[PDB]
């Protein structure tokens, strides 16, 4: 899973740091889990 | 839908496609969906 993540985070936007507003959907069926959205996010940058 | 590839019509018995849908497929580096009255929100899950 681990993997997966970043390999699709840079297939949208390369290995130069830039950033794309599409989600990534994901979810994980476990019986010790609720039924919640946990919205990771991207640091906040000011200089490109 | 099926000439699309991926389903995100309403399907069912009886009256369901009840309003023009006017479906623009556009290219790009990956896919996501956006109306024009959620403006700015970026529809990932088919089923949403
Ligand atoms: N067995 C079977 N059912 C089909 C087939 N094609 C459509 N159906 C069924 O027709 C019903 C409605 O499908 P749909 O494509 O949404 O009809 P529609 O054109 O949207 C109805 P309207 O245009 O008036 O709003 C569904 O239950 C679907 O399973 C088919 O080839 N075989
Ligand atoms: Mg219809």
């Amino acid at each position: 899973v681990r993997l997966e993540i970043e390999a699709e985070t840079d297939r949208v936007t390369g290995t130069n740091k830039g950033i794309s507003p599409v989600p990534i959907n994901l979810r994980v069926y476990s019986p010790h889990v609720l039924n919640l959205t946990l919205v990771d996010l991207p640091g906040m940058t000011k200089v490109p | 839908e099926n000439f699309v590839g991926r389903d995100f019509l309403p399907r069912g018995s009886g009256i369901v496609t009840r309003r023009p849908l006017v479906l623009q497929l556009v290219n790009a580096t990956t896919e996501y969906a956006e109306f024009l009255h959620c403006k700015g929100k970026k529809f990932t899950d088919f089923e949403e």
